[PDB]
């Protein structure tokens, strides 16, 4: 019911997503950071390999050793692909944990990406207009 | 105006490297620049019209010119690129 | 603190864990399904699925009414998924056209009406056939 | 092997219909099955070696038949349609 209602909106979201519209300005955000992902990936196979070797997650992994490796692609300052780029690397950490059967792993790779958020990024993303920002610079809709 | 100036000494020299040719880089004459970018890649096209000897007769030619920069990885040292040099 | 960039961790971790054929949970697996196999319908169904999207254009006048006595067509003969696929693909159908035709505001009452039609006619059915862990363990691409 | 001699029989009878031919249904030398069933079609196809007279000679043809069900707009009603009938 409560379920169902969740199903219709993401179904619908995902039609409208697909021709161009958006079911909110939200979910314009989620398609824009999904596809930036999957952009970066494709550009930047190889400089990206080379970050994510820097970090392979284990049980015993402290935040603040995932805190200096990411800062690693914001040391020349913060813009939004630099911001993809972070999404991206806490997204392959994930998938690397769950290949590994350390599925413990995911959930504390989510909670450390909002302490960076939080921490690092936010300041800039409110200052440079928010998200409805990178949506206008980077989302293709109609 | 010395960054338009690099620019053409670039056309001319990969002109002369790319042809064995030996023109000689006069001046500038003028420039016309459009930027290309999304978050990732910033391009700056030079459309240069500049004038060089050609066996010591100076004579106008037509340079474009790609300057590129990664936004994410690359540092303040950008990238040069000769697409086009002709007469 | 932000609970707006709390969502989009958690949004793209569950597409980056999806598209390895991971799931961040039941639910987002559930989502996944029904996503592929309303894609797979319209490809498969073009022809046929523009007869019955043609039977319908919403307008600010039209009642629920309206849109279940088309509805109920599909499911003249009974439900099944395939069916249901359908449904969520009709609706997917009549938001597009409101927007191509500038009523957004139309999405909203097409969402309440595919909730209300979902509990009313098809929930039933849903549950007696193991609900929709049961659509995802028979057509979801998991690993 | 019972339901496969039906379609071998529905193969020869409709070649027959078709082509106004007399060939004589003998038996099902062999038979292959490919299938997709998804939640919106039931397909199955049959590949039929089987030993028919023509004109009282016993010969070997092999039949494409299909089955399919459309699950979303079709009837209860399966669908077999001779699809290739060759010696």
């Amino acid at each position: 019911s409560q379920s169902n209602r969740e199903l219709v909106v993401d179904f619908l979201s995902y039609k409208l997503s697909q021709k161009g519209y958006s079911w909110s300005q939200m979910a314009a955000v989620k398609q824009a950071l999904r596809e930036a992902g999957d952009e970066f990936e494709l550009r930047y196979r190889r400089a990206f390999s080379d970050l994510t070797s820097q970090l392979h997650i284990t049980p015993g992994t402290a935040y603040q050793s995932f805190e200096q490796v990411v800062n690693e692609l914001f040391r020349d300052g913060v813009n939004w692909g630099r911001i993809v780029a972070f999404f991206s690397f806490g997204g392959a950490l994930c998938v690397e944990s769950v290949d590994k059967e350390m599925q413990v792993l995911v959930s504390r790779i989510a909670a450390w990406m909002a302490t960076y958020l939080n921490d690092h990024l936010e300041p800039w993303i409110q200052e440079n207009g928010g998200w409805d920002t990178f949506v206008e610079l980077y989302g293709n809709n109609a | 105006s010395l960054e338009i100036e690099e620019l053409a000494r670039f056309a001319v020299d990969e002109h002369n490297k790319k042809e064995n040719a030996l023109l000689e880089f006069v001046r500038v004459v003028k420039a016309k620049e459009q930027e290309r970018n999304s978050i990732f890649e910033e391009f700056t096209m030079y459309y240069l019209t500049l004038e060089a000897k050609d066996g010591g007769k100076k004579k106008l030619y037509e340079a474009k010119v790609w300057v590129k920069r990664d936004l994410v990885f690359g540092g303040p040292e950008n990238f040069k690129e000769l697409q086009e040099f002709k007469p």
